[PDB]
RNA sequence: CGUGUAGGCGGCCUGGGGCGUCCCAUGUGAAAGACCACGGCUCAACCGUGGGGGAGCGUGGGAUACGCUCAGGCUAGACG
RNA sequence: CCUGGUCCACCCGUGACGCUGAGGCGCGAAAGCGUGGGGAGCAAACCGGAUUAGAUACCCGGGUAGUCCACGCCCUAAACGAUGCGCGCUAGGUCUCUGGGUCUCCUGGGGGCCGAAGCUAACGCGUUAAGCGCGCCGCCUGGGGAGUACGGCCGCAAGGC
């Protein structure tokens, strides 16, 4: 039991001698706003199940956003597939600058100081598996000169 | 004790159809097979029983798992003479990643096992007779080592890693610590607890399966002689 | 016939690493070794001595990679996630004192050559000084 | 598709110069605007004072890793 | 007979003499052009015969340039790996061509398939990279208009840049 709020919802469609048959999938971000989150993409044939299908995954799937005033330890580019996002750690007191995917994601993650930048592809879905995958690689001094032990 | 054992006829094995990732258990290749170093095989079995042991003495399940011809058997009974799960037969898909679902098939296996001896059978036309006992035979026939623990194991233990990767993925993707005779044929890496050694001929999978099983036991009490191993034995 | 020797040996490196590997030689240098030397001392690497592949000088250096991970690809996390050059054959790229860069937010090193020895991010911007901007690593 | 002109690019070691490059000092970089403070008109806009910055470029001094140049050597590229 | 490139072995010689390369220069399939030979077969064009609503076509019987040679032009292409060249670095497996060795084996160049890691939008690539890096050249910047117009340069023309 979390946060949950749901990025975007989508009807595809599949053909078939006699018309077409469709789909809806959902994308759904998950977070207490600690430090944890997690993304879920879900579909079925219909909205209210791909939805639910959603927040189910995302629970299973979730990544420790270690942060550090509210904010980030350090800046980060992630590409995954055609897309590329920026994240920039603000000062306290700015506000999380972003596009609907990166912004959601990141409020439940529990930022507040942020600056972002979606490039490439702005593809919603890829945008999101780009975010986690940025958060997913985030350290802070500590973790790091923990490898620098020897 | 150990070393002679092995040594003896339970090493050396696949040849040029390795995979280099294994070649740090390697010690040269004879008349064209891979000679693997026994060796440092054992300071492997050691490290590989400190973890079955302090899993046996503390009361955790184990998985054992074989499904190929030449250590299907010799795994059937391992097992039961530890009292322990294991599959025999084709590892169906999903069984860990999938537990909520293949274990409503066992809770289908006994919907058969009590209505099996039961004042039902008096009635149902002959059709539902011959198709109720067949579907409990392969129930039963599939899942024979696959009931016992209702839940997922704290670990597993395997013959041909590569032979049967498929469960590997389950359990690596569950989190579940995977033990594995593997050979050159095999790759490292992805098992977390490794015996390195022979893996096709029935000799050393006895020679390995047996003390491991043994030292499951050795921690609870009851040290016996070995298991039916011998019989048509080469 | 190699033109920068040292982007060289750092790919050599950052090729070595992404397979993880005892060492990797690169052919010895008076500023490779410099270069190498702040890896070391900054806990990027076990380190580094001279060899020879017949007659031939090279550095043997030894790696340094995480703790093995739990789940599917259990590969440890790398102790050199990033190393790329700045500094160009075909674009030199000096810097001012004040405008020495900030690695990753003190996470990372600038190393680079300097009018006095090769100092990194911190170590020069105490000595109070710049130069020919090397790398980034992290 | 080749061959090659100019140009761009240049392996290991040693030393000389210090041109690039880096540091310090000083001249210059008007004021107005901007930007931080403080007040002046009832606030504000406008406006005053004070401070703080400005890359560049000249002058003097210093460093010598990397680039350049002159010099001495090596054989891993190249050629025979 | 004359001649180019290229790989191997010995570690003998010089001692960085290297890489790339705007322009230039050379080469450049087929068709095409000029001058002069040559002509069996094939064959644009063209003539016939069928088919066809028609059949300037597909199928059949003929047939000229051309296809060939010498010398000179033309300089295009699905000129294709649709993948610029050079160097270093990053698992192996399999068969194949051709060198060398105290030759069931190892090593060196070349040509293929499957494939780690990694790349990739995907298809696929993968030590013959589309991997990871440095150098240098060329090129792209929505579709049609259009490789058209004008100008310029080259060409006997066709036409080319
Ligand atoms: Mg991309
Ligand atoms: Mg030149
Ligand atoms: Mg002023
Ligand atoms: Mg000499
Ligand atoms: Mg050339
Ligand atoms: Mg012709
Ligand atoms: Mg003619
Ligand atoms: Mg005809
Ligand atoms: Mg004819
Ligand atoms: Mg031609
Ligand atoms: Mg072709
Ligand atoms: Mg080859
Ligand atoms: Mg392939
Ligand atoms: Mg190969
Ligand atoms: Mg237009
Ligand atoms: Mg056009
Ligand atoms: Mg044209
Ligand atoms: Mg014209």
């Amino acid at each position: 039991d979390f946060e949950e709020k749901m990025i975007l919802i989508r009807r595809t469609a599949r053909m078939q001698a006699g018309g077409r048959r469709f789909r809806f999938g959902a994308l759904v971000v998950v977070g207490d706003r600690q430090g944890r989150v997690g993304l879920g993409f879900g579909k079925a044939p219909e909205v209210p199940l791909a939805v639910q299908k959603a927040g189910y995954y995302a629970r299973r799937n979730m990544v420790e956003v270690p942060l550090q005033n509210g904010t980030i330890p350090h800046e980060i580019e992630v590409e995954f597939g055609a897309s590329k996002i920026v994240l920039k750690p603000a000062a306290p007191g700015t506000g999380v600058i972003a596009g609907a995917v990166p912004r959601a994601i990141l409020e439940l993650a529990g930022v507040t100081d942020i600056l972002t930048k979606e490039l490439g592809s702005r593809n919603p879905i890829n945008i999101a598996y780009a975010t986690m995958e940025a958060l997913r690689q985030l350290r802070t001094k500590a973790d790091v000169e923990r490898l620098r032990k020897g | 004790v150990k070393e002679l054992l092995e040594a003896g006829v339970h090493f050396g094995h696949e040849r040029k159809r390795w995979n280099p990732k294994f070649a740090r258990y390697i010690y040269a290749e004879r008349n064209g097979i891979h000679i693997i170093d026994l060796q440092k095989t054992m300071e492997e079995l050691e490290r590989t029983f400190r973890f079955i042991e302090d899993l046996a003495m503390r009361g955790g399940t184990i998985l054992f798992v074989g499904t190929k011809k030449q250590a299907q058997d010799i795994v059937r009974m391992e097992a039961e003479r530890a009292g322990m799960p294991y599959v025999n037969q084709r590892w169906l898909g999903g069984m860990l990643t999938n537990f909520k679902t293949i274990s409503q098939r066992v809770h289908r296996l006994e919907e058969l096992e009590a209505l099996f001896a039961s004042p039902e059978i008096e009635e149902r036309p002959k059709k539902e007779q011959v198709r109720l006992k067949h579907e409990l035979e392969r129930l039963q026939k599939y899942l024979s080592g696959f009931r016992l623990l209702k839940r997922l194991p704290d670990a597993i233990f395997v013959v041909d890693p590569t032979k049967e990767a498929i469960a590997v993925r389950e359990a690596r993707k569950l989190f579940i610590p995977v033990i594995a005779l593997a050979d050159t044929d095999s790759d490292p890496d992805l098992v977390d607890y490794i015996i390195p050694g022979n893996d096709d001929a029935i000799r050393s999978i006895q020679l390995i399966l047996s003390r491991a099983v043994d030292l499951i036991i050795q921690a609870r009490g009851g040290v016996v002689e070995p298991s039916p191993s011998y019989a048509l034995v080469q | 016939m190699l033109t920068d020797p040292i982007a060289d040996m750092l790919t050599r490196i950052r090729n070595a690493t992404r397979v993880y590997k005892e060492s990797t030689d690169v052919p010895a240098s008076r500023f490779k070794e410099e270069i190498l030397r702040i890896l070391a001392r900054e806990g990027f690497i076990k380190g580094y001595e001279r060899v020879d592949v017949d007659g031939k000088p090279y550095l043997r250096v030894y790696l340094k990679y995480g703790p093995r991970r739990q789940g599917p690809d259990p590969r440890p996390e790398q102790v050199i996630h990033h190393i790329r050059r700045i500094s160009k054959p075909g674009r030199r790229v000096y810097v001012g004192v004040k405008e020495i860069p900030r690695v990753r937010r003190g996470l990372g090193i600038a190393i680079l050559s300097t009018s006095k020895g090769v100092l990194t991010d911190r170590e020069a911007r105490k000595l109070g000084v710049g130069g020919e901007l090397i790398c980034e690593v992290w």
